[PDB]
């Protein structure tokens, strides 16, 4: 079905980005609709500190959304148990933006170092491009200064580096090309 | 009316601060495994339920013997009415 | 007492670890030559009693190979879950196999490389995935979600 | 127990020194303590004697302040009337 493919996409994406304990969590969502607080916490063996920072990880990636129930059973206790619940398309969204951040921000930083431009100090520690190397040329000088310094400067980037930004472009696509199949293929019904 | 100590100063100035002189008055001052195992069994004929720092105070011996004697013959209830007691 | 020999009969023919005979089980303990220990061994099921001869077996956990490893696995879906000392006890060096059981065959929980590692015994289907590049991770939580109905908005603008 | 650590003597001597030292008495109040005017001897003399009131009308003149209150001597401007001198 379409809901069991999502489940899978989430199993990828929590499982390739984070931790162990996070798909811990997620499985123990995925095979009760209601987990409560105690059943998380007695299941994993983990502290109240521990079982923390994972929820408000799987709640500030939009995964999950939580729903605190309230109880008055027995002892007339309020017993309120946060049960948490899986997000499908929240969390679907949650992954399409934030591949296409990855593409976007992996695509920028090779254009930077396609074609060095601006230039560097090491006395000052004051970066400069190459509209004030230009505007820093004397005439009885035959390199760029630094108005800090007044001393000549180097030629920031490299040809180099260009090589690490397509590899990263590369194995990036390598990496994401099951996760956004998966993605075209719960896009289809809109579920 | 109030009485003016005519002294040299000196003296009872000697006994304000310190003067080298404490105290003077009470006022709040305040093993074989074995033989432990069948000393514990002989414990347990006379009452199953007993917290383990009470077990300490009336087997009196060495501890760290007592504690590995209690955790392999009894089982440690930690919650209950007979809470932290080996039964 | 009589119960002392009882417990200390069982802890010593665990550490004997194998079947032996009744009659060569008293004459290892000496002097415990009662017949009541050997009653209370049979009623009790933590060390089957087998009528055959002398042979004594011990549960834990009869899981030693990693198929049995993955049926008790499958037996605590939807439940709760076992610890470490019951299958180290069971089988001497799990974590060896642990390490060979790649992706969701077996799983655990790292904590410390001093501790004996406080284990973890639950299953999935792949839970490597670490072929995902460092980068690629630390550019996914650098990622600001525009919370509130302003994600599906900013979703809707470019066609997903 | 110690003799040394219980009773201490700066919080009367803090007390005392503080509240004789600053106008405050402890704002509550204010203005007590003054310093003492040596222009002249009789500005000490009427400086001593000197009677404030905190803040029918109060700075006007009574008829029970004759013999008590000088009914000439008393400053201009603001406090007129609530200083008096005895
Ligand atoms: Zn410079």
């Amino acid at each position: 079905p379409i809901d069991d493919i999502v489940k899978n996409l989430l199993k990828f994406v929590v499982r390739g980005f984070y931790g162990g304990s996070f798909v811990l969590v997620l499985d123990a969502i995925l095979f009760h609709s209601v987990l409560a607080e105690d059943d998380l916490k007695q299941l994993l063996s983990i502290n109240k500190t521990e079982l923390g920072p994972l929820i408000a990880r799987l709640r500030s990636d939009r995964l999950i959304s939580i729903h605190k129930q309230r109880e008055y059973p027995p002892n007339s206790k309020s017993v309120e148990r946060v049960y948490y619940y899986v997000k499908y398309p929240h969390a679907i969204d949650a992954i399409k933006w934030k591949v296409h951040q990855v593409v976007q921000r992996l695509k920028d930083d090779l254009d930077k170092n396609s074609e060095p431009n601006g230039y560097m100090c090491p006395i000052c520690l004051t970066k400069y491009t190459q509209l004030e190397a230009v505007q820093l040329l004397n005439f009885d000088r035959t390199e760029f200064l630094c108005s800090l310094c007044d001393e000549p400067l180097v030629e920031d980037d490299s040809g180099k580096k260009n090589k690490e930004k397509q590899d990263k472009l590369n194995r990036l696509m390598d990496q994401i090309q099951p996760i956004i199949d998966s993605l075209k293929k719960i896009d289809d019904s809109r579920i | 009316r109030i009485t003016t100590l005519d002294e040299t100063v000196g003296v009872t100035m000697s006994h304000t601060g310190m003067s080298m002189r404490s105290d003077n008055s009470n006022f709040l001052k305040v093993m074989p495994k074995k033989e432990i195992l069948d000393y514990l069994f002989k414990l347990f004929d006379e009452y199953d339920y007993w917290s383990l720092k009470g077990l300490k105070e009336r087997t009196r011996q060495p501890e760290a013997h007592l504690k590995e004697c209690l955790d392999k013959v009894a089982t440690l209830v930690k919650k209950g009415p007979y809470a932290f007691k080996y039964t | 007492h009589d119960s002392s020999k009882l417990l200390w009969a069982t802890e010593y023919i665990q550490k004997k670890g194998k079947p032996v005979l009744v009659n060569e089980l008293l004459d290892y303990l000496s002097m415990k030559k009662d017949d009541k220990v050997i009653e209370l061994l049979k009623k009790l099921d933590r060390i089957e009693f087998d009528p055959k001869k002398g042979t004594f077996k011990y549960l834990t956990y009869d899981v030693h190979s990693p198929s049995e490893l993955l049926k008790l696995l499958r037996s605590q879906v939807t439940f709760k879950g076992i610890s470490c000392k019951d299958l180290k006890d069971g089988w001497p060096q799990c974590d060896e196999t642990i390490n060979q059981l790649e992706e969701d065959s077996k799983i655990l929980v790292l904590r410390t490389k001093k501790d004996k590692t406080p284990r973890y015994v639950w299953y999935n289907s792949g839970g490597n995935l670490k072929c995902i590049d460092e980068e690629f991770v630390k550019m996914w939580e650098n990622v600001q979600l525009p919370q509130f109905a302003e994600l599906p908005r900013k979703l809707q603008d470019l066609g997903l | 127990f110690n003799m040394k650590l219980a009773i201490n003597a700066k919080t009367i001597t803090s007390g005392l020194k503080y509240a004789l030292a600053t106008g405050n008495w402890g704002s509550s109040r204010a203005g007590v303590s003054q310093v003492l005017n040596r222009y002249t001897y009789s500005s000490t003399l009427s400086h001593l004697r000197r009677t404030n009131t905190p803040i029918a009308k109060p700075r006007q003149l009574h008829n029970t302040h004759w013999g008590l209150v000088c009914p000439a001597e008393t400053p201009e401007g603001q406090a007129c009337g609530l200083v008096k001198n005895l």
